């Protein structure tokens, strides 16, 4: 993979979707197609989630935080 | 020359994405890969200055270059 | 992989395409790939107010995700052939 | 499974349901498993918001299988 | 010592969950299974726009729409 | 584990919902690895209002949301 | 194949009906349309990398 999302986890991250919604959380886990686990969930679309999983097929765009 | 190769050898340089969403993004490209994934530095998006980004491939329209962008590579 | 084949049986064919966008688009069927892409010649307009922003060029290349119908008449297209192919895959 | 139960119907009247209410109703001359189409002496209905326009094509409608939705009889 | 999300996903198995679909539906109910595509069992699913029905038995749903999984 | 569900309620009753919203109650005659569902049925479920009854039908396998039994 | 098309001048239709001309450079499979001297009249770029995605339409002047 181009991104080496390593040195991201236990660090915050900014994560935006397909179809219009931002998600900002703290890097626990990933997988090779980038699909996310993420901690202290909170969804922009305030809305607050905790644990979460995000699909790597939809992930759009990831900076930090 | 192919898009894809065009691209491979403009690492370092700077450009212009457009997104579907409609967000401008600024920056330094780092890496690109066959889906066209993208990594940038030195990166400023517009509706915010970022360390390093990453832009799937499937949500780009497209990529403004630099005019230099020939000679660089080639 | 059979739609493919039917569009090669239909080359140098008039045809009216419209694509998803309102645009309607008449000419002669040239070339055909497997995305369904087609390439006309002679374009020219069926439509007023759908007809777009062209006048000069004569070929274009279409993408093939972007067309809805493609027009046909009965005469250009064996239906028992079809059907019996349709029925073969 | 479900594209053969289409085979079933064929130089069967059908009437089709596609993507921005558009409604086609013809005889199924044939289909590709992404449901592409061929229909012969085809009435289709587009709904426009409430009225309702219709265009014939009595010799031969190709149909991009993309924008079809459903695939049953009138 | 990395932590895979299809891991994540698998031990939510006969929990509670809430699936969050890329538009502004939703579905909460008990996770029965999943596969490589993450399309979803869900039994007794509450349907949500951002409540549309209760739903009894199973759902398959599509895996292709989703957006988030949310564990309880 | 998906797919010993299709197999599962073949023949049982199903609401099938699209990307849409619409949404199709019937009998699963069958159903493929692309989602291709088989139903020829109502595309009403009440209190909104019946819109079509359709005896047999075949459901696009791009639009599917869920297939779900009652 | 767009292959004849290739260093020649060009009118580009985009799926939302946009209109661009420009000198087709290079394409892909995927119809990635890499492009040159572009204007949608505003010029654009001297160069420009455009998604298959986004064409509908590209047409020989």
């Amino acid at each position: 993979s181009i991104l080496d999302l390593s040195k991201y986890i236990d660090k915050t991250i900014r994560v935006k979707f397909q179809g219009g919604r931002e998600a900002s959380g703290i890097l626990k886990g990933f997988d090779p197609l980038l699909n996310l686990v993420l901690d202290g969930t909170i969804e922009y679309m305030t809305r607050q989630l905790g644990l979460v999983v995000c699909r790597g097929t939809s992930v759009v765009l990831i900076c930090p935080q | 020359m192919l898009p894809l190769s065009l691209l491979k050898t403009a690492q370092n340089h700077p450009m212009l994405v457009e997104l579907k969403n409609g967000e401008t993004y600024n920056g330094h490209l780092v890496s690109c890969d066959n889906w066209m994934n993208i990594n940038l530095r030195e990166v400023i998006c517009t509706s915010w200055r970022m360390p390093e980004c990453y832009i799937r491939g499937s949500t780009i329209k497209y990529l403004r270059i630099p005019d230099e962008i020939i000679d660089m590579v080639k | 992989m059979l739609f493919y084949s039917f569009f090669k049986s239909l080359v140098g064919k008039d045809v009216v395409v419209e694509l998803k966008n309102d645009l309607s688009i008449c000419g002669t069927l040239h070339s055909v790939d497997q995305y369904l892409n087609i390439k006309l010649t002679d374009i020219s307009v069926t439509d007023p107010e759908k007809y777009p922003h062209m006048l000069s060029v004569k070929n274009c290349f279409i993408r093939g995700s972007v067309v809805r119908y493609v027009q046909l008449p009965a005469d250009e297209v064996d239906t028992q052939l079809l059907q019996d192919a349709a029925r073969k895959e | 499974e479900p594209l053969d139960l289409i085979r079933l119907s064929l130089d069967e009247r059908i009437y089709v349901k596609m993507r921005n209410d558009r409604e086609l109703r013809g005889r199924l001359h044939a289909y590709d498993q992404h449901l592409n189409m061929i229909l012969g002496d085809v009435e289709e209905t587009v709904t426009t918001i409430i009225y309702k326009s219709t265009k014939r094509n009595i010799p031969m409608l190709f149909v991009r299988g993309d924008g079809v939705v459903l695939v049953a009889p009138p | 010592s990395q932590l895979l999300p299809l891991e994540l996903v698998d031990k939510c198995i006969g929990s509670r969950i809430h699936i969050v679909m890329k538009s502004d539906k939703e579905i909460v109910g008990t996770l029965l299974g999943f596969d490589d595509f993450v399309n979803m069992v869900l039994e007794d699913v509450t349907e949500f726009e951002i409540r549309r029905i209760t739903k009894l038995d199973q759902i398959l749903l599509n895996g292709n729409n989703i957006t988030m999984l949310v564990p309880g | 584990t998906p797919s010993d569900f299709l197999k599962q309620i073949i023949g049982r009753p199903v609401v099938v919902k699209l990307n849409s919203g619409v949404d199709y109650r019937g009998v699963l005659a069958c159903l493929d690895g692309y989602m291709n569902i088989a139903l020829e049925q109502t595309e009403e479920y009440v209190n909104g209002q019946l819109k079509n009854k359709y005896g047999d039908a075949f459901i696009r396998g791009n639009n599917v949301l869920y297939i779900s039994t009652q | 194949a767009l292959e004849n098309y290739i260093n020649r001048t060009v009118a580009v239709i985009t799926s939302d009906g946009r209109m661009i001309v420009g000198t087709l450079k290079g394409f892909d499979q995927t119809i990635n349309l890499i492009l040159d001297e572009s204007h949608e009249e505003q010029v654009v770029l001297g160069l420009y990398i455009v998604r298959g995605d986004n064409v509908a339409v590209i047409g020989e002047i």
